[PDB]
RNA sequence: AAGUCUGGGCUAAGUGGUAAAGGAUGUGGCGCCGCGAAGACAGCCAGGAGGUUGGCUUAGAAGCAGCCAUCCUUUAAAGAG
């Protein structure tokens, strides 16, 4: 549900210095404060694939402070497919913007026929509180045929949560 | 095969491979790519022999997406000519593919049934590459 | 998982003497030495014999399981001793012996007639069961190996010299 | 590690279920004996147990971790344990052991036995039913 | 051809081309005809002449008393 | 004996030795064995 | 299960059984055919075997009402 | 002409000292899953059985021609193979 990862701060060690030693330069900020800092390549990827920009992460600092964050960008190196920075968005109490994971509770009547149900969101944006942050957001698939579908205003929507799309967005 | 259904202009300056891809680097579809490891000009017919090997492999089941698209127009002189005289004509269409751009990308359709079905599209391909699967990566892209 | 630290019995009563590369085994049924890379170690205990190797690089490992095997076979050798028996099969297909000599019919012109080695006996106990007899165990293997080689099994009839054991597999004439 | 914790429970929820639980080799019988036995030490008592067949390891596990005895008569082979007091027998046991030791070359034999809750033994458990 | 409760007599070879001898039973010999002209596009022929009659084996011998 | 620059398993049974240099593919099925080359 | 073709509306099955239903059975009417062939089987029950009539059922496509 | 110099490592092809897709229990070194002294992997001694030829088919296809269906049973366990 909430991660821990340890991260360690940075001035001026080269990143591909860093990245040669195993951990991955990166940076966290947010309204308040912006520091450059580093985590640990393989401990960072474990959390991450599980993580992903949905769930927190917070991160251990050296200091012994504790930030709650969330991941708000991973750069790749397009040639290697691999990470060379990321982006810490330090969460306070404040609304945020992020993506919530869409979970279809269901099974499709045009798939079991002849079809593939391609599900276009994986998640949704959504303005909400840090302190209000979901999991899952259900979504109903009993009937879907090859090809209707639905557009995310049809969202339950939990207490806490403010869609941040268009709602004639398909999902 | 793939071609523009029209172009501004019939012939085109060879121009360059050098660098990784401008983008299309991540998954975006699919669950499974297939990433280009070195550049070329990968050809309408060449990328067609790999969708069809892929949709033979599926039954017709499954969905394929097809990344690339070839815009740039290969010419070649008549056979035996000399130098000079002018461009040769337009004898088909190229994709330029660099390296960490994702081809093509396969969806619904079992682990087993991606894997093999790239692997032998792959065998079309007159580049190296890798098949992927969708991370966490493509999805903070 | 292992050959090389598997300890041999050694029956009372067959003598295993050690010496650098080369251990003699001597039973009642005669006597064989048998060549062994100079970096395993032979070990000589009560009724038994190990081998042992001095680290576990591949090389080492190899020769490990290899050494305990050709000496367990030459302590059996000299006590139990080692046949094979060959099958033949067919029509006009019989085997006798002449003297310490075997005599092969088996549909050629001529009849093939095989010596022995120094080593090895046969004996024809039916015209259509021969048998190769010895201490050195490959060399049984191998006179055993020959024979059958003259005429070896049909790929489409149950016709040839054959294993005891060897399983019939044929294809369809036609 | 693993789902065979899930059968620990089942030979200790079951064997929470007696005190003359006794234990034989079954295993040398075809599948035609086999259902011989089977529904014959279900004619020879009450529920369902001829024996449960399960693990000598785990079976000693549960001998030992409800402190019944241990039943050390041999835990070595083959070993399906009759559970003869989760059916209702007695001199059931002959009901068993001369049916075994009837067809085929013997067919059931045993090897542990508590008699109430202390051990029986070896032949005395084939002549504790003759 | 042994699907039609046939026994192969041999075979040899002719215009090159290659013919084929068998016993089929007359009643399983209609659509052979045509079915013959389906495997060989057109290309192979056939010839047919009473030989003998014999019992049927008695899964029909004893349907066929219907 | 195939002799190809791809030499691979054909079936559960094969069996893909090495000897004296070279890569073989070998198998109760005759047809299955396979030199490379 | 020769019995079952006597009590559903059917001389054959159901083609591709699952889907497709030509005829049915009840509860209370796969126990009694459980009942005729219950001195064959195994397990001595009767909601044991009837679930075996429950699945010789869509080995031919006849739905079992519940 | 000047080191058969020093220390760590790899290579067994004379690779070094002629090239690609691709193939591979070559070798050495990493990493990640799975199983394992409640006994795994390898061999080997059992068992792998019922309703049942499953139904429809075809001349016969009885686990295994081919369309279908794929339930339950006694079970430690056993595919309508
Ligand atoms: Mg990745
Ligand atoms: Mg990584
Ligand atoms: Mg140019
Ligand atoms: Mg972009
Ligand atoms: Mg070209
Ligand atoms: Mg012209
Ligand atoms: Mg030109
Ligand atoms: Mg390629
Ligand atoms: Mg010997
Ligand atoms: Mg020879
Ligand atoms: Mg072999
Ligand atoms: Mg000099
Ligand atoms: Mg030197
Ligand atoms: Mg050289
Ligand atoms: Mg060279
Ligand atoms: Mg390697
Ligand atoms: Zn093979």
């Amino acid at each position: 549900m909430e991660y821990r990862l340890k991260a360690y701060y940075r001035e001026g060690e080269k990143p591909s210095a860093l990245r040669r030693a195993g951990k991955l330069p990166g940076v966290m900020y947010n309204r308040h404060l912006n520091r450059k800092v580093y985590v640990d390549l393989v401990e960072f990827d474990k959390v991450f694939r599980q993580a992903s920009i949905h769930h927190v992460i917070v991160l251990e600092l050296p200091d012994g402070q504790s930030l709650p964050t969330l991941v708000r960008q991973v750069n790749l190196d397009k040639r290697r497919r691999r990470p060379e920075h990321v982006d810490f968005f330090v969460l306070s109490d404040e609304p945020v913007e992020m993506y919530v994971p869409l979970r279809f509770v269901g099974t499709p009547a045009g798939v079991r026929a002849g079809g593939v149900l391609q599900e276009i969101h994986r998640d949704i944006l959504v303005k909400v509180s840090p302190r209000n942050i979901p999991e899952f957001i259900e979504v109903d698939v009993s009937g879907l045929e090859i090809g209707d579908s639905l557009h995310a205003s049809d969202l339950k929507l939990p207490p806490g949560v403010e869609l941040a799309v268009s709602p004639e967005e398909t999902i | 095969m793939l071609m523009p259904r029209r172009m501004k202009y019939r012939k085109q300056q060879r121009g360059r491979l050098k660098g990784a891809t401008k983008g299309g680097d991540y998954v975006a579809f699919g669950d499974y790519g297939l990433v280009a490891l070195e550049p070329a000009w990968i050809t309408a017919q060449q990328i067609e022999a790999a969708r069809v090997a892929m949709v033979r492999h599926f039954r017709r089941g499954g969905k394929i997406f097809i990344r690339i698209f070839p815009d740039k127009p290969y010419t070649k002189k008549p056979l035996e000519v000399r130098m000079g005289k002018g461009k040769g004509n337009v004898e088909g269409y190229v994709a330029v593919v660099k390296p960490g751009r994702v081809m093509f990308e396969v969806a619904g359709v079992t682990e087993e049934q991606a894997m093999e079905a790239l692997r032998i599209a792959g065998h079309k391909l007159p580049i190296k590459t890798k098949i992927v699967r969708r991370d966490a990566y493509d999805e903070a892209q | 998982s292992r050959i090389g630290r598997l300890p041999i019995p050694v029956p009372k009563g067959v003598s295993v003497e050690v010496a650098p590369g080369r251990v003699k085994v001597k039973g009642p049924k005669g006597e064989l030495e048998v060549p062994v890379s100079p970096e395993m170690r032979v070990v000589v205990e009560e009724g038994v014999v190990r081998v042992e190797r001095p680290s576990d690089e591949r090389r080492h490992k190899s020769l490990h399981g290899l050494t305990r095997t050709l000496i367990a076979n030459a302590v059996k050798g000299v006590s139990e001793g080692y046949s094979k028996e060959l099958l033949i099969k067919g029509i006009g297909y019989r085997a006798r012996l002449v003297g310490r000599a075997l005599e092969l019919t088996v549909g050629f012109s001529h009849p093939v007639v095989v010596e022995p080695p120094e080593g090895i006996t046969f004996e024809v106990p039916e015209p259509t069961r021969v048998r190769v007899s010895g201490i050195d165990k490959q060399k049984v293997g191998q006179v055993a190996a020959n024979i059958r080689a003259i005429r070896k099994p049909s790929a489409y009839h149950e016709k040839g010299i054959y294993y005891a054991g060897e399983p019939v597999r044929l294809k369809p004439g036609k | 590690k693993r789902n065979v914790e899930l059968l620990a429970t089942l030979k200790e929820n079951l064997e929470r279920a007696q005190g003359s639980f006794f234990l034989v080799n079954y295993q040398g019988l075809p599948a035609k004996e086999t259902h011989a036995l089977r529904q014959a030490l279900k004619q020879n008592g009450a529920r369902l147990f001829v024996a449960k067949n399960t693990l000598i390891r785990l079976a000693l596990k549960e001998l030992g971790l409800p402190e019944l005895d241990g039943l050390q008569g041999p835990s070595a082979v083959v070993f399906y344990e009759d559970p003869v007091a989760a059916a209702k027998t007695l001199v059931q046991f002959a009901k068993s052991n001369p049916k075994g030791i009837p067809q085929v070359k013997s067919g059931l034999l045993q090897g542990q036995i508590l008699t109430a809750k202390d051990v029986e033994a070896l032949a005395e458990l084939p002549t504790m039913d003759e | 051809l042994n699907a039609r409760r046939g026994q192969i007599l041999g075979m040899e070879p002719r215009g090159n081309a290659q013919v084929i001898r068998a016993f089929v039973p007359l009643a399983e010999m209609f659509g052979y005809a045509t079915d013959l002209r389906s495997k060989t596009q057109g290309r192979g022929s056939f010839v047919m002449f009473f030989d003998h009659y014999q019992e049927v084996p008695k899964q029909v011998q004893e349907k066929l008393i219907k | 004996m195939k002799v190809r620059a791809s030499v691979k398993r054909i079936c559960d049974k094969c069996k893909v030795i090495r000897r004296h240099g070279r890569v073989y593919v070998i198998c109760e099925n005759p047809k299955h064995k396979q030199r490379q080359g | 299960s020769y019995l079952i073709r006597k009590a559903a509306g059917l001389e054959k099955g159901a083609h591709k059984p699952g889907r497709e239903k030509v005829g049915r059975i009840t509860w209370e009417q796969v126990l009694e055919i459980a009942k005729q062939k219950m001195p064959d089987l195994n397990t001595t029950d009767l909601e044991a075997a009837a679930r075996m009539i429950a699945g010789s059922a869509r080995s031919m496509g006849v739905e079992v009402v519940g």
